[PDB]
């Protein structure tokens, strides 16, 4: 009667702490267990070893935290797996987990985005754990120069440094031009290099800078009005520009320039302002094609030097990958599961997106054929389509289109995606539905989790609780239980959203019976769930001073900085100047978000073939004492 | 008027004055002392039984320095008010991890410019370290016995049929000083091992590198896996164990 | 003078960091909500411009944080902004321009501008006269003020601007700097491509390479170079041969049943092939999860085999058959290998080895067999009769010396045993005939490294085509033969021999199984495990390559390691001098020499796209034509270009003129040009819709003096296509012309030493000379004149040595002497003329070979007259001069 069952990440990491979730189902009274973490194969030496009782009080479930040590054991090209052994009383569960060096992020700051030959380039690399946290580590440094050869190596300690390691790299007077990289990676796993690239280029400081913003960020291949574009000059310090601009259009295709010479266009400055136009005609003149379906999926780019009247200063400037589209928006089911329950309903997380890649807010999209399922995407671009689906194994087919007013029908996205039916344990027909209502999730907010069960009337009533695990950053962050009533098709988990939650976070949850043939059954849904993205903390630098008082050069100016108490604040001032030649590689806590969600274990937004895959593409294993359990995982990085 | 022109307190005199009495109208060119600046000479004038300033607008500022300059690796304040004018001082102070080059650490803004040079400062070091005997050092900036530089870490490997004895790794700290001990390379060897709820068969101690420990167990317990434990330079591998069963 | 800021008291802002700041900060600060503020005193720098000032913040609990970009702007009511070109050539004469900015909303300032004089530049500014220029500049307007210099000196040089404005008290200045690159173009010689590989170059383990100096024929004069050695490993991977695939070992596992000999033939492949697979680490194709399942049977087969073991340990088919030797020593081999994956009774393994031992050796050490098994199959080699004793021997030896580090505790005659066992091997193995044989005797000898001499020769000479251990009969036997010879050889350490021996036991494509087959799937499998495990990470790579540079105080080594191979290791030196290069230790790596200078260039580097003629012409308070010529140099006509052009001072276009020029005819000047009266109008920007590359397209517009002055300074016209300002053409124009050019003047002030020949004495001659500073006195005559773009060479043939020094010069030979173009009407040098010419060291270019004399400030040159001028009385003084000069010189030199 009693199913003795362990949980833990697809991917266990080294010096980082993971959590082991242990229970035993329909268990009576006191169940000791013990988990030990031995290599494998050799299980030379035992990793970790941990103790704990599931009594009742606490439902029969509780969890092992355990650190595996960076052992010189774990050394080429061989991925290493480590066999966590749980031990229920008599009954004993093992499983063989893969194992990944990674030891926690680091991410490199440059003061400038590019440099001059003979200048001094500083540079601070920040040492985090998994979870985002200072930690003392040796670190390799590595400079290589634009043919890819390391031209200086370094070993450095940032203990004691508070997570942070200032670094600095003299640029020799003689010296190759062209792209830098900065590669660092842990001692402990080298395998992870994390890279920053700096430009080395002989130049001065523009003096003004130059935008050219087309009206749309993209060019609709129909439009008569040809492409329009506001050529705006002004100086540094904030003073319009009077002068002269040349400005000229091209296509590109892939990295396959095509300029424009016809589009030519000598125009004045007025008031730090200028406009100009590339008409539909001479962009199809410019090409040998006439068809005109056929510039779709290519790129437009506009070319703008303005020269002031003093004819003492130039600036060059430029805008490429204008979209040559037929459509405003793009739609995407990256954030939908590719696999729905029978008889249940399908939620689709659509997205979508300006051509160049951003959000899109307030787009209409429905589902062809239900005109009544219709859903307004939020500030992250993201709508929610529920659809009901009919008990059938034939394979779902969605197909969604964007509905803004003002559009015409061949201008409104469109894409279709394919589902296939989950998988039930001898054809059962019992299935678990995870949803979660559709709105930019901020910390500090309630998340009402949704658990829809469905199964035939002989044995719903054994079903008294569901089992939910959270995965946030690659690790399980929390688990706990469900309660459910007889009769109940739907239950409601208050979830308590904090800033662990970041930037996002995978919410797996499963049950288990023994129905029809005496059969042990096991049914398991996931849900991905999105969290606005921010520091856990916060900082803001902002002005000291009254607002009148204008900075002088050589004049003293205060600055205020609130943040996080007892946080180390590492500064720097750039002259924006150097961004016109160069705006690339700029840090921000955006892409500190992304290298982590890259990172991520977790392969898919939620569900899978079956109650197996459920817990394997978000990320876990599953292993009972009967026999249930996911396949082996034996790839670090998840599937194309 | 019947007397000198007053000595003002940041101004100066640039006639003999030998007279006594001087006519009317008579200007009194008073030039700009040392540190300060004006557009130009601040005249007096008698008239009217006084001395009166001809040039009342015009006064007498104190000289503008430019900037005292930054140092790699250091910053600075400002000493006795918050402009780079006459009679301020710069003084300067190096980074974590950085020592001061000489003992003058402050510039003064003076008559002509600021006084002495621009502090310079120096990353502190530590003591070049030799490979330990039957020793190596996989780590640092290659470099035989090379002075090495705050941040800087290093590590000891020994060779075949040695172990370490002591830290592995090590970092030059901010004082100058290794963080850790320099180790040791010191022969394999392996204690008899203590085997809980079990008895070893073998008589022997002592055990060198790649040695075999043989060992039963206690009746009511058996074997956890292994049945034998094997000496290597990071101890016996596996441990003996006896699991009850 | 009057109501203006003194220059003095000017201080220029020279602080144009491109990036600062670069600080940190605590907050310690008493929290509010969790938020604690600090404020931070900062000190602006000289930039007018916005920062944008970037923060990131690190907390214990918290994490990291980057906060949003937060700008200042930074402004004056008024400044001067110097636009400086990152480089410019030496001896070449170009314009700067300083831009004064007004932002007072409705207010007019008078300005003065000066520009502060520079040794290393060549300016209107002396020493003695300053060049300042009082502008007026209207409200919400700036003005551009020319400036012309000529470097002098290569290097990062310094230009300085200050300026104040009348009746207010307002002062600002700007010091920046700029490269100075010479006239040559940068060029890289590959010196030397060296293979570094001592134990295979070398001798006596170490190589040597002498490298030698770069060419450096065409080197521009009074110019440095950089030679770059460059030291880099080569990581060789190790050549190993791709171990057995997993999936073909599917087969071999095997659930053990039967009786005593059975139980061990199904044992065999189940307990090898864990041991390949752990070796190999191939569980990830095989399948995690089913190495549990394999030791389950393991565990098995070594439960029901205990079974079969008899009261003396030993082991046989049946409980009531006699024990057989051969089984026992099995049993022992095999479960010897196995302690590592299941646990084994030490009292079971070492009791059997005790029973071999004091009762089946005899007192010569063979161990002999009383009751031979049933499963004759199972024996494998040993089947084949003939020195069965050598065979048995050796069998039973293999399987004690791997149960050694077991049961070496528990048996005291082990080692004498192995011993006694060797010895008889060792004495009857050169008798051998049988390959088999020879082979599994030659690996249980080799195991005591007592393989040596001619039994180590007769085993490897027995092996047929150096690859494989062979007899006629059966292949299994082959097979396993083999594997006990890999086995011997990799006990020898003989890498050599392997490879081969290993390729064929792949090629067999054999994976075990079948009748008859435990010896061979047994042997093969440990045989190609060990191969696996003896096999290198990577070929060795530890060199040691020191340079021995003759210009420096000692040796530079750099120790090469493996981890270390890619990383390029570079040593710089001035000095065109060759260097030897020695390299020892494994491994292999790179050398690569690579010398930086400048060129001689030959063509034009300016105004490569672009040709353009200026001319000035006085006109039929002054008035001159201005003409500009231009033709693209391209296969099309080039696109709008800019006619970028500047004033002389004091002068300015005429409006009616250039109104004719906008109108149409693909001539544009924007409204605001147009607009600015004859005064303050020193630039000029004339717009061209495109430029023919068939012909010349001339323009001409009025000019007209306004302002007066001494000292004038030379206009400018600059071309160049929108697209491309690298790419352009500058000309200068000035009256005068259809040199007495400031510009011109001060360029050839140190030419070398100015002097008129009548104020020069005899005795003052000598005094000069004879100065320790002088190394050589020479009486030259012209011999040829090579004039050219950049420098000019004098080809001087030394007629007399006066005196010699460091150049040891004979009466007879030449010398070339070197001085830039801008000398060239200065010195005024002809062929067939004779000089006297004397130098300092410092003077010298190049080396012995090639030595060259570049004449400089410190060099004298005095033309000698003529045998005819000389009968002149007028050059009487001079003559005679020059006459008792050198002979108080050849006849007395120096005084000492
Ligand atoms: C695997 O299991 C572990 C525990 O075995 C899980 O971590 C625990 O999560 C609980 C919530 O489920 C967390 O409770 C938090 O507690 C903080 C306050 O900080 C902590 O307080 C603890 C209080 O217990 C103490 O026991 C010690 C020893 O006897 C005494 O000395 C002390 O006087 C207390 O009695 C303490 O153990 C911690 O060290 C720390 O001080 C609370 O603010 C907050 O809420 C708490 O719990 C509930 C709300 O859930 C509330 O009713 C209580 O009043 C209390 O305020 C936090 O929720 C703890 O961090 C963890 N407990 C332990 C023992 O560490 C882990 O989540 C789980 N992992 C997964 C993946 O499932
Ligand atoms: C060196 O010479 C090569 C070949 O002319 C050239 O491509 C390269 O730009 C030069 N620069 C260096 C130092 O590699
Ligand atoms: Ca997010």
């Amino acid at each position: 009667s009693p199913m003795y069952s362990i949980i833990t990440p697809n991917i266990l990491r080294l010096e980082s702490e993971e959590t082991m979730v242990l229970e035993a189902h329909d268990a009576q009274g006191d169940v000791p267990v013990t988990v030990t973490v031995h290599d494998f194969p050799g299980k030379k030496l035992v990793l970790s070893s941990e103790k704990t009782v599931l009594t009742p009080a606490t439902n029969h479930m509780g969890n092992v935290t355990f650190t595996i040590p960076a052992n010189r054991e774990f050394k080429k090209g061989r991925n290493k797996f480590v066999t966590v052994q749980a031990t229920f009383g008599t009954q004993v569960v093992e499983k063989v987990v893969l194992v990944s060096l990674q030891s926690g992020y680091l991410f490199i700051q440059t003061d400038k985005t590019i440099y001059t030959p003979g200048s001094t380039v500083l540079y601070r690399i920040f040492t985090v754990n998994h979870k985002l946290l200072p930690v003392g580590r040796t670190v390799m440094v590595n400079i290589e120069n634009p043919e890819g050869i390391p031209v200086k190596q370094d070993s450095l300690s940032s203990q004691n440094q508070l997570g942070v390691l200032p670094l600095s790299w003299d640029i020799p007077e003689l010296v190759n031009m062209g792209q830098w990289k900065i590669r660092a990676y842990y001692e402990n796993s080298p395998q992870q290099v994390f890279s920053t690239e700096f430009e080395v280029k002989e130049y001065v400081l523009p003096s003004f800078e130059v935008i050219v913003e087309p009206t749309e960020k993209f060019y609709y291949i129909y439009n008569e009005k040809g492409l329009e574009v506001t050529i705006t000059a002004r100086f540094l310090y904030g003073k319009k520009v009077e002068g002269t601009a040349f400005v000229i259009f091209g296509i590109q295709d892939g990295e396959q320039r095509i300029s424009l010479p016809e589009s030519l266009k000598r125009i004045p400055i007025e008031d730090g302002s200028g406009e100009v136009v590339l008409s539909r005609k001479v962009l199809l003149d410019g090409v040998q094609n006439p068809r005109a379906e056929d510039l779709v999926g290519k790129s437009l780019y506009v070319s703008a030097t303005v020269i002031l009247h003093s004819g003492s200063d130039m600036v060059q400037a430029e805008r490429s990958g204008i979209p040559i589209v037929t459509s405003p928006y793009q739609i995407h089911f990256t954030k939908t599961p590719k696999y729905f329950k029978p008889g249940m309903p399908f939620d689709l997380m659509v997205f979508v997106t300006n051509p160049d890649g951003s959000p899109a807010y307030r787009v209409p999209v429905a589902v062809q054929g239900e005109d009544t399922v219709q859903s307004l995407t939020q500030g992250d671009g993201v709508a929610k389509l529920s659809i009901n689906t009919h008990p059938s194994q034939k394979p779902l087919s969605i197909t969604v289109r964007t509905k803004k007013q003002e559009l015409s029908e061949a201008e409104q996205a469109t894409r279709t995606m394919q589902a296939l039916p989950y998988s039930t344990v001898g054809n059962s027909n019992n299935y678990l539905h995870l949803s979660v209502l559709r709105t930019e999730l901020r910390p500090g907010e309630t998340l009402n989790v949704n658990f829809l069960l469905r199964m035939d009337r002989a044995h719903e009533a054994k079903i008294r609780y569901y089992t939910y695990l959270i995965m946030n950053k690659g690790r399980l962050l929390k688990a706990g239980r469900q309660v459910r009533e007889p009769g109940q098709d739907l239950v409601v988990l208050p979830l308590s959203i904090t800033t662990d939650f970041i930037p996002s976070f995978r919410l797996v949850a499963y049950y288990t019976l023994i129905g029809a043939s005496g059969q042990r059954e096991v049914v398991a849904d996931s849900v991905w769930v999105d969290v606005k993205d921010s520091c856990v903390g916060s900082l803001v630098v902002k002005s000291g001073q009254s607002e009148d008082r204008q900075p002088v050069p050589g004049q003293q100016m205060t600055l205020k900085i609130e943040g996080d108490h007892g946080a180390r604040v590492v500064l720097v001032a750039v002259d924006k100047g150097v961004f016109v030649l160069n705006k690339k590689n700029k840090l921000t806590q955006s892409k500190i978000w992304d290298v982590v969600e890259k990172a991520d274990i977790g392969c898919t937004p939620g569900s899978g073939k079956d109650y197996a895959g459920v817990f394997s593409d978000a990320g876990l294993t599953f292993t009972s004492s009967s026999g249930q359990q996911t396949a082996q995982r034996a790839e670090l990085q998840c599937p194309q | 008027c019947n007397e000198l022109p007053p000595r003002r307190n940041t101004e100066i005199l640039t006639g003999s004055w030998s007279d006594q009495t001087y006519p009317e109208g008579t200007q009194a060119i008073y030039k700009c002392r040392p540190g300060y600046r004006s557009l130009g000479n601040i005249i007096m004038v008698c008239r009217k039984g006084e001395w009166v300033a001809l040039n009342p607008l015009r006064k007498c500022q104190k000289r503008p320095c430019g900037h005292p300059g930054d140092t790699p690796f250091g910053t600075f304040t400002l000493t006795g008010g918050n402009v780079f004018e006459y009679g301020v001082k710069a003084v300067y102070t190096c980074n974590e991890g950085y020592q001061l080059l000489g003992e003058i650490n402050y510039r003064e803004c003076d008559t002509d410019g600021w006084t002495n040079d621009i502090p310079i400062c120096e990353v502190v070091k530590c003591l070049p370290v030799t490979a330990p005997e039957n020793g190596k050092i996989v780590s640092s900036a290659m470099e035989p016995d090379r002075e090495y530089h705050f941040g800087q870490a290093v590590r000891f490997v020994c060779n075949s049929g040695y172990k370490i004895e002591g830290d592995e790794e090590m970092h030059c700290s901010d004082d100058g000083f290794w963080s850790k001990e320099k180790p040791k390379c010191v022969e394999i060897s392996c204690k008899s091992p203590d085997v809980i709820n079990g008895s070893p068969i073998s008589q022997k101690i002592i055990y060198k590198e790649n040695e075999r420990f043989q060992y039963k167990c206690n009746m009511g317990y058996e074997y956890s896996e292994r049945g034998d434990a094997v000496c290597t330079e990071s101890g016996w591998r596996p441990l003996p164990s006896c699991e009850e069963a | 003078d009057e109501d203006i800021i003194a220059e003095e008291n000017i201080v220029s802002r020279s602080e144009f960091p491109e990036s600062w700041l670069w600080n940190v900060e605590d907050l310690k600060e008493p929290p509010k909500n969790g938020i604690s503020t600090k404020l931070m005193n900062i000190f602006l720098k000289d930039s007018i411009t916005t920062w944008e000032i970037l923060a990131v913040s690190m907390s214990d609990k918290k994490g990291i944080c980057v906060a949003d970009p937060f700008e200042v702007t930074v402004m004056q009511d008024f400044f001067i902004d110097l636009r400086l070109p990152y480089s410019v050539v030496r001896n070449e004469q170009v314009e700067i321009r300083a831009v004064l900015y007004n932002y007072r909303q409705n207010q007019e300032l008078k300005v003065r501008v000066e520009l502060l004089h520079n040794p290393a530049f060549c300016s209107l500014a002396t020493t003695k006269r300053r060049h300042q220029q009082t502008v007026t500049i209207p409200p919400k307007s700036s003005l551009s003020v020319p400036y012309v210099i000529v470097p002098l000196k290569t290097g990062l040089q310094e230009v300085e601007v200050k300026a104040a404005v009348y009746h207010h008290f307002i002062s600002d200045g700007v010091r920046k700097s700029l490269k100075v690159v010479p006239e040559g173009i940068r060029m890289n010689k590959t010196v030397a491509v060296r293979t570094l590989d001592p134990e295979r170059l070398g001798r006596e383990g170490v190589q040597k390479e002498d490298i030698p100096p770069a060419d450096l024929s065409d080197q521009v004069p009074d110019t440095e170079s950089e030679t770059r050695i460059l030291l880099q490993g080569t990581p060789v991977a190790q050549m190993t041969e791709d171990a057995v695939d997993a999936e073909r070992l599917k087969h071999l596992i095997v659930t053990p049943s039967g009786c005593g000999e059975q139980n061990m033939i199904g044992m065999t492949p189940t307990v090898i092939a864990v041991h390949y697979l752990d070796e190999t680490e191939q569980w990830e194709k095989f399948g995690l999860e089913k190495r549990q399942g394999a030791l389950e049977l393991i565990k098995k087969g070594y439960t029901q085999q205990l079974a079969f073991r008899q009261p003396s340990s030993a082991f046989a088919a049946f409980v009531k058959r006699a024990p057989s030797t051969w089984l026992t020593a099995y049993v022992v081999k095999v479960f010897s290998l196995a302690v590592n994956l299941i646990a084994i009774d030490s009292q079971v393994l070492c009791g059997a080895v005790k029973w071999l031992i004091l009762e089946k050796q005899k007192p010569d050490g063979v161990f002999q067999e009383d009751a031979p098994v049933i499963h004759q199959e199972m024996i494998g080699g040993l089947r084949n009769n003939n020195e069965k004793d050598m065979a048995l021997t050796a069998f039973v030896l293999i399987s004690l010396q791997e149960a050694k580090d077991i049961c070496e505790e528990q048996v005291n005659s082990l080692p004498g045993s192995i011993t006694k066992a060797g010895d008889f091997l060792e004495a009857n193995y050169m008798n051998l005939q049988r390959s088999y044989t020879v082979a599994i005797a030659g690996y249980a000898l080799a195991q005591m490294g007592r393989l040596k001499g001619p039994l180590l020769n007769k085993f490897l000479t027995t092996a047929k085509d150096k690859n494989r251990w062979e007899d006629p009969g059966k292949q299994l036997y082959n097979v396993e033969a083999t594997s006990y010879a890999l086995l011997a050889l990799l006990q020898l350490k003989d890498f050599d021999f392997v490879p081969p021996v290993v390729r064929w036991l792949n090629e067999q494509r054999y994976y075990g199984g079948g009748y008859g087959s435990t010896q061979a799937t047994f042997m093969v499998f440990q045989a190609l495990a060990q191969y696996q495990k003896d096999a290198p990470d990577h070929q060795e790579l530890n060199l040691d390559v020191s340079l021995q540079l003759p210009s420096r105080s000692s040796k530079i080594t750099h120790r090469i390691h493996w981890e270390s191979a890619s990383l390029l290791r570079s040593e710089e030196t001035k000095e065109n001098e060759g260097f030897t290069v020695t390299a020892e230790g494994k491994g292999q790596g790179t050398l690569s020499v690579v010398t930086m200078y400048h060129a001689k260039a030959k063509d034009q580097l300016t105004c490569n796209k672009f040709d353009l003629k200026v001319t000035i012409k006085p006109a039929p308070k002054n008035t001159m034509i201005l003409e500009i010529c231009t033709r693209y140099r391209g296969d099309q006509d080039a696109t709008m270009s800019i006619l970028d052009i500047s004033m002389m001072t004091g002068f300015a276009p005429d409006t009616d003129d250039l109104k004719q020029l906008a109108n149409g005819v693909d001539r544009y000047i924007s409204k605001y040009e147009l607009d600015k009266a004859f005064s303050d109008r020193n630039t000029l920007i004339i717009y061209l819709d495109k430029v023919s590359h068939s012909e010349d397209d001339c323009l001409a517009f009025k000019v007209h003096q306004y302002f007066n002055v001494e000292l004038i300074q030379p206009g400018a016209v600059k071309v160049y296509a929108y697209y491309n300002l690298e790419e352009s053409c500058t000309r200068f124009y000035h009256p005068e012309k259809e040199c007495r050019d400031e510009l011109c003047r001060c360029a050839e002030e140190n030419c070398f030493i100015q002097k008129s020949d009548d104020k020069v004495t005899l005795e003052e001659r000598l005094d000069k000379a004879c100065e320790p500073g002088v190394d050589y006195v020479y009486k030259t005559r012209l011999v040829k004149v090579q004039l050219s773009n950049d420098f000019d060479e004098y080809i001087m043939a030394i007629e007399q040595t006066i005196k010699s020094g460091s150049d040891e010069v004979q009466v007879g030979q030449q010398r070339t002497f070197i001085s830039p173009i801008k000398c060239r009407e200065a010195l005024k040098l002809e062929e067939k003329k004779h000089y006297l010419m004397w130098g300092l060291s410092s003077d010298f270019w190049g080396e012995k070979p090639n030595l060259s004399y570049i004449i400089g400030k410190d060099t004298w040159v005095e033309h000698w007259p003529e045998e005819d001028e000389c009968q002149d009385e007028e050059n009487q003084k001079q003559c005679q001069d020059l006459g008792a000069f050198t002979e108080s010189m050849v006849v007395f030199g120096c005084p000492n």
